[PDB]
């Protein structure tokens, strides 16, 4: 199989600036017969199908704006955006269609902006939910950049592990931040054996980690 | 030998 | 010129699936179709192609002996069949158009289906419980929201105040719990000053169970 690898995994660029994605193939996709590279680039936005941008290494599809261009031959290709626009935030994929199996790599492109600290909130389980035997504790990290954050749960100052799950918004269209929701799930019986419920946050925007917490009983 | 890469080859 | 696919299919572990791709706006027989799948938050994986005119196929080695690709030109549709489904087959299945057969030069995939979201699960259809995330007795701006728990399948939609409140709204992607049911949160940031004043309702819609819930979120 022809293995495709993209560099980097994740690219942050300021609006109006140049962005370049690299792809390497483990074998040449240049055909001696016509001197053509059987190499494509695709754009995929969150929740949509891939869109073909570039085929034959460098031929733009109809309607792809000319800020997009492709370069390389054989095993080494770049996709370049001369000037990043907001509509260009997406995941970009390479593909070889030189021989089956017709393999892809993977590359995430976001707007770069200044570092922003998360606003942190903690939510105890509702009375409604406790009546049904489960306790969800939610921690919210609102409007931070960059995307990397660490949430740590603690219950009477004991570090929790394996009993939480989190998810992260797409980049906000108005301020280019991310938000994050973490849920800690316990049995009501387990919830009711502890006092202190704490959400601890570590982020590049914070000078030290931020903790939010409540005592069971409100 | 083909001038082009052929899907069914 | 397009490829039409159904939005979603839910199958059981160990069962078979059949995902269609109906062609529009061109001659069904004249192009190769490809299947490419994408597990939640991951890459694109090429599965195989079919030349619908002749039914000749080629599959990636890892799918050999559990997939088939077939074509019925009478409905302009081509089908992906796969057996022995597992959790690892949960993914979106896209069909895409490649090579023009009369010339047969290998080509990139210019036209894609929207994809069929296939969930492998033995869970039953279930509407969500909606719990309040009450604004805390501190704060500037306050956070509040809705916890939408224990539904199956995806998706649910959330709106605040019947669509009048959109500024400072964050509806998170859902997470699959070990129960096999989904959970998500929707939060908004609001002026602290408005907490005793302004009503906040999250409007939840889970189409699969025909569940609508309006939940008022007040200070506790
Ligand atoms: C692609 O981009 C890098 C800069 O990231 C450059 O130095 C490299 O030589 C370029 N290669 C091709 C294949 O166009
Ligand atoms: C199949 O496709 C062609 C042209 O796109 C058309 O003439 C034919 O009716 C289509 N539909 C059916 C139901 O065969
Ligand atoms: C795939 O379907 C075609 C048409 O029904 C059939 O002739 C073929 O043998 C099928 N199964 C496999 C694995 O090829």
């Amino acid at each position: 199989d022809i293995e495709m690898t993209q560099y980097p995994d994740s690219l942050a660029v300021f609006l109006g600036e140049r962005a370049t994605v690299n792809c390497k193939s483990s074998q040449s996709v240049l055909h001696w017969g016509n001197d053509k590279n059987y190499f494509a680039w695709y754009q995929q936005k969150r929740g949509q199908a891939p869109k073909l941008l570039i085929s034959s290494s460098s031929a733009r599809e109809s309607g792809v704006p000319d800020r997009f261009s492709g370069s390389g031959s054989g095993t080494d290709f770049n996709l370049t955006i001369s000037s990043l626009q907001a509509e260009d935030v997406a995941v970009y994929f390479c593909q070889q269609y030189y021989e089956a199996p017709y393999t892809f790599g993977q590359g995430t492109r976001l707007e770069i902006k200044t570092v922003a600290a998360p606003s942190v909130f903690i939510f105890p389980p509702s009375d409604e939910q406790l009546k049904s035997g489960t306790a969800s504790v939610v921690c919210l990290l609102n409007n931070f950049y960059p995307r990397e954050a660490k949430v740590q749960w603690k219950v009477d100052n004991a570090l929790q592990s394996g009993n939480s799950q989190e998810s992260v918004t797409e980049q906000d269209s108005k301020d280019s931040t991310y938000s994050l929701s973490s849920t800690l799930t316990l049995s009501k019986a387990d919830y009711e054996k502890h006092k202190v419920y704490a959400c601890e946050v570590t982020h590049q925007g914070l000078s030290s980690p931020v903790t939010k917490s409540f005592n069971r009983g409100c | 030998s083909s001038a082009v890469r052929l899907r069914s080859s | 010129v397009q490829l039409v696919q159904p939005g979603a299919e839910v199958m059981q572990p160990g069962a078979s699936m059949k995902v269609p791709c109906e062609t529009s706006g061109y001659i069904f027989n004249d192009y190769y179709l490809h299947w490419v799948r994408q597990a939640p938050g991951l890459g694109l994986e090429w599965m195989g192609w079919i030349a619908p005119k002749t039914g000749v196929t080629k599959f990636a080695q890892k799918f050999q002996g559990r997939v088939n690709m077939t074509a019925d030109s009478s409905v302009n549709t081509s089908y992906l069949e796969m057996t022995g489904l597992t959790f690892d087959d949960t993914a979106v299945y896209f069909c895409a158009r490649g090579t023009y057969l009369p010339v047969d030069e290998s080509a990139a995939f210019d036209v894609w289906g929207l994809g069929t979201d296939v969930t492998v699960s033995s869970a039953s259809t279930k509407g969500p419980s909606v719990f309040p995330l009450a604004p805390s007795s501190k704060s500037g701006t306050a956070a509040l929201g809705c916890l939408v728990k224990d539904y199956f399948p995806e998706p649910v939609t959330v709106s605040w105040n019947s669509g009048a409140l959109t500024s400072g709204v964050h509806t998170f992607p859902a997470v699959l719990q070990s129960s096999g049911l989904f959970s998500l949160s929707s939060v908004v940031t609001v002026p602290s000053s408005s907490l005793g004043t302004q009503t906040y309702i999250c409007n939840v819609n889970h189409k699969p169970s025909n569940t609508k819930v309006d939940k008022r979120v007040e200070p506790k």
